[PDB]
């Protein structure tokens, strides 16, 4: 019983650790979703230039 | 100024059609605009990109 208590608590704290990691991903995908839409304008001028 | 220097209007207006005439200049720039792959087609592109 000690062990597995012990592996249930290691295990709920790496739901929560997962968790953080969705979290910095989403942030950095919508980071890159800005400099993907300056990135198209960016085209836009070229196709003017 | 139609009744007197007719010609001379037609000359500023209009020239020879060509190269020279407000509307020949302005028939050509809107033609320029409105052509396929033009300013407003770039621009219609770019949203349809980004709603993609």
């Amino acid at each position: 019983a000690n062990r597995f208590t012990a592996n249930i608590k290691g295990l709920t704290q790496a739901s929560r650790n997962a968790n953080d990691g969705i979290s910095i991903a989403q942030t950095t995908e919508g980071a890159l979703n800005e400099i993907n839409n300056n990135l198209q304008r960016v085209r836009e001028l070229a196709v003017q230039s | 100024v139609l009744k007197d220097n007719t010609a001379a209007a037609r000359e500023l207006l209009v020239g020879d059609g060509k190269e020279t005439g407000i509307t020949t200049k302005i028939a050509t720039e809107v033609k320029s605009y409105l052509a396929d792959d033009g300013i407003i087609d770039n621009a219609q592109d770019n949203v349809n990109a980004t709603l993609k």
